[PDB]
């Protein structure tokens, strides 16, 4: 039932899939949403953060 | 205020395109701005490899600028705690740029698109483009050979990329009602 | 339900003989169930002396029903008309784009209304077209016993013409160009900077960005007036804005070269935000003055504070006869004027310096006030050049230990921008003055307090012009 | 849809520099990014689900008042007041007729403009083609 109402409907913290998923207080709206492509999330991870307040320019530089 | 939305928006992304446990470190240190590091560790009561990589994201996104909450120890010695003084502006600033970058991974990708212009000889496994083809074309062979392979070519990028980009378009749409809207919901005041 | 029973009995001759002040009128009309608003409105035709706001004599959309019985050549009295000028400026018109946007949908709400009804009951609308194709339709373009929706923003139903609005005779033609209008306005709304446009200069400019013509432009209001008159809508708040457009349209159709449209892109007080003010305004008071002034030579003006007697003949160009300043005869003091240019430190005290705190003056001003607050018996008011300017003084004084000390002696009442709170506060201030323990009031000279209210002995013993 | 391209949904938040254009063929909200990409190649269909109006990038244009009902009517008027500029009211002068001819032209325009059943407008378009001859005549 931790992952039965999954996608944060029943959220819990799987400490490991060998340790009965020792959880914390977990509840969210989307929560995981693993349907997002991991590579895209990796590509999302692949976005490197530039430096300081020039980044406030850099976002305006990037069209944000 | 929007500050709650700021924390609210942080929860959404850290739960939209992040795992569930990502928001646990959010709320815990969101309870009190200047918080002792162990308190979150204590209440979660979890290992340091179940906390370390999560700490990575908090500073990898710079969302939790863990201020060295130095205290006055009773023994007259070193005292400090990782109190995540959230840098709300700077955190999102990269995020917006981060968002933009993935859109670039779609805004560029629009040219990787529907109708086939290039060619490729599978036998050499090497792509070619139109101008090569007409350069490689012949009065006799109305179709293309492959100087490397002497082999007829095949079109490319027709189905996959068109099909690909639409998928990310929805993924780009996946952020529309999400963060970007709520981001504009920050742009109302930009505090 | 009174205007029926009022019509039942009232409108053949007056109630018996009284000059029924509101004190007498409000009661007396209640007993016989009258909303005397119509009693006077019918009695327009009767009374041998009349009293109303200068607007009712000057505001052409209300100063329109002028009749020879009510006007022809009798005697004119302008009392306390020192501020008449600003009243004539009436022809004021600024454009709340936010309200304007609601008008667009209201225009669409009109657009839908005319379309939907032209689907259903278009014959009488065509009959209205036939009520139009005849000509000006003076029978019901002017005479409407309880109908007239839009007022006459133009002068009292004079500055018009007779040639029909050509095509616009068709409301569908008419409705369309109205959308051209607002969109043009909406187009003009978002100028980056402040822009000032003379009407004629704007005139062809209208035609430039959208080929509209001035001749129809005036016709809008009446054309609108009949239009809504034909469709008995459930609300006007949308359509107030609508008629204002027409009102604007009429106005901009109407006058020139004494009047001008300016659009600041915002209110610079909180500048760098979108709130442009397509302000088109009157500039010369005399122009609105001229007509009634043109009528009768038995025109008389007097304020308790006319000074100097030149600007008004200057500004209004009008042709006076005698302007005598009346030295009040006193065998005694009877009052005291004073001038405090400098404080005890002989430091000149001012307001032109800034809206800000040159801490010398205000700290000096705390003294000035408090010592006066001490000495006088109950009843004292002070005035300030501007509300928020006053706000500074108070706030800083509140911080200082000044206020509590005067709180020991008297009672303090501020002025508010809202009238309601003020109106409450004032009567109390009266009560404290009337009652024993002393009080004090603060307000602003440009304020509504300075315009209407009066201050007698107990109610006023000392004033202060900060 | 208010400020994002109906094709790629690039919000004016996300592309503040987005510049919307529409075509007289269909008057479609769209960003220029698509516009160029769509018709940098040449005459093809509009990139709308349900639009097979073949149209060309030179015919593209910029809305002014966003009222595609007025603007088309404005265009209709613009189309009219280009050729139906040959209308006679001042050239006519007769206050009723100058009213009528304006009413007539506007009725001709409104027929095209009201557009609810615009085939008498097409008949008026024949009359407008006749006007193309009558503005010639
Ligand atoms: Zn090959
Ligand atoms: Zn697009």
């Amino acid at each position: 039932t931790i992952n039965q109402l999954e996608e944060d409907s029943k959220i819990l913290v799987l400490r490991t899939k060998k340790d009965k998923t020792p959880r914390y207080v977990w509840y969210n709206s989307g929560g995981n949403l693993k349907c997002i492509d991991e590579e895209f999330v990796k590509m999302w991870e692949n976005v490197q953060l530039p430096q300081f307040a020039e980044l406030p320019r850099k976002l305006q530089d990037l069209g944000l | 205020p929007i500050d709650d939305i700021v924390k609210n928006l942080l929860k959404f992304v850290v739960r939209g395109f992040y795992g569930g446990s990502f928001v646990l470190v959010l709320d815990a240190i969101l309870f009190h701005s200047v918080l002792a590091e162990d308190d979150l560790k204590q209440l979660l009561s979890i290992n340091k490899t179940e906390l370390g990589p999560l700490i990575a994201r908090l500073r990898s996104d710079r969302l939790i600028s863990i201020h060295k909450q130095r205290e006055y120890p009773p023994n007259s010695k070193s005292v400090e705690r990782v109190y995540y003084y959230v840098k709300y502006p700077h955190a999102i600033d990269a995020i917006k740029w981060k968002v933009h970058q993935v859109v670039q991974r779609l805004k560029d990708d629009l040219d990787k698109n529907s109708e086939p212009n290039g060619y490729m000889c599978p036998i050499c496994l090497t792509k070619y483009t139109q101008l090569e083809a007409v350069q490689l074309l012949n009065f006799d062979r109305t179709e293309f050979l492959c100087s490397l392979c002497d082999e007829p070519l095949v079109e490319d990028d027709s189905g996959k990329k068109n099909k690909e980009k639409q998928d990310k378009l929805n993924r780009l749409m996946d952020q529309i009602q999400p963060i970007i809207d709520s981001l504009k919901k920050i742009d109302d005041s930009r505090i | 339900e009174y205007h029926e029973n009022l019509y039942n009995i009232e409108v053949e001759d007056y109630l018996p003989k009284g000059v029924f002040s509101f004190e007498k009128l409000l009661k007396y009309c209640e007993e016989k169930t009258l909303c005397p608003y119509f009693i006077v409105r019918r009695m327009i035709s009767l009374c041998n002396i009349i009293i109303y706001s200068y607007h009712y004599l000057l505001d052409p959309k209300i100063a329109e029903r002028v009749s020879n019985e009510v006007s022809k050549d009798s005697i004119v009295i302008f009392d306390e008309a020192h501020n008449i000028d600003n009243v004539c400026i009436s022809l004021s018109l600024d454009l709340t784009t936010d309200a304007l946007r609601r008008a667009t949908r209201g225009a669409n709400a009109l657009d839908e209304r005319i379309s939907e009804v032209r689907k259903v009951d278009s014959q009488k609308l065509q009959d209205e077209y036939e009520k139009l194709v005849q000509g000006l339709h003076s029978a019901d373009i002017l005479t409407d016993q309880e109908e007239p929706f839009v007022e006459t923003p133009v002068l009292p139903q004079d500055l018009l013409t007779e040639a029909i609005p050509g095509n616009i005779r068709r409301a569908e033609h008419f409705v369309s160009f109205l959308k051209r209008l607002i969109e043009y306005l909406k187009t003009r709304m978002k100028v980056l900077h402040v822009i000032s446009e003379t009407p004629k200069s704007f005139l062809q400019h209208l035609k430039q960005l959208t080929f509209i013509e001035r001749k129809p432009l005036r016709f809008c209001s009446e054309r609108l007036s009949l239009l809504v008159r034909t469709l008995e809508v459930t609300e006007v708040e949308d359509f107030t804005a609508l008629k204002d457009i027409a009102t604007f349209a009429t106005l901009i159709s109407t006058y020139e070269e004494g009047f001008l449209l300016i659009i600041e892109p915002y209110e610079i007080e909180n500048a760098a935000v979108p709130n442009p003010i397509m302000r088109f305004t009157c500039l010369d008071a005399s122009i609105a003055i001229k007509p009634v002034f043109e009528r009768f030579s038995s025109v008389i003006i007097t304020s308790g504070t006319i000074s100097p007697l030149d600007m008004y003949p200057r500004m209004l160009n009008f042709k006076t006869v005698l302007q005598k300043s009346y030295a009040m005869t006193l065998a005694k003091k009877s009052f005291l004027p004073m001038i405090i240019t400098k404080g005890s430190d002989q430091v000149a005290i001012s307001s032109r310096f800034e809206i800000r705190n040159d801490p010398s003056i205000v700290r000096n001003y705390g003294s000035m006030l408090v010592e006066f607050a001490k000495i006088t018996p109950d009843g004292m008011v002070v005035f300030f050049p501007s509300y928020l300017y006053m706000e500074s003084i108070v706030s800083m004084w509140q911080t200082m230990g000044i206020l509590d000390e005067v709180w020991k002696h008297k009672l303090i009442l501020v002025e508010t921008p809202d009238a309601q709170e003020t109106s409450l506060a004032l009567e109390t201030y009266r009560k404290a003055c009337s009652n024993g323990r002393g009080a004090i009031l603060l307000s602003v000279a440009r304020g509504k307090v300075s315009e209407g209210i009066d201050f007698d002995h107990q109610y006023g013993r000392t004033v202060l012009m900060i | 849809n208010k400020d994002m391209c109906p094709i790629c949904k690039t919000d004016r938040y996300l592309s503040p520099d987005v510049k919307f254009l529409v075509n007289p063929e269909c008057y479609h909200r769209i960003c220029e990014s698509c516009v160029d990409r769509i018709f940098s190649l040449g005459p093809a269909q509009c990139p709308y689900k349900g639009c097979d109006k073949i149209l060309r990038k030179n015919k593209f244009k910029t809305q002014i008042f966003d009222d595609v009902e007025v603007e088309k009517e404005v265009d209709i008027r613009k189309r009219v007041f280009n050729v139906f500029n040959k209308t006679i009211d001042d050239f006519n002068g007769d206050l009723v007729e100058y009213n009528k001819y304006l009413e007539e032209v506007e009725d001709i325009i409104y027929k095209l403009d009201h557009g609810i059943d615009v085939a008498k407008t097409e008949e008026k378009l024949r009359t407008y083609e006749e006007l193309n001859k009558q503005l010639i005549m």
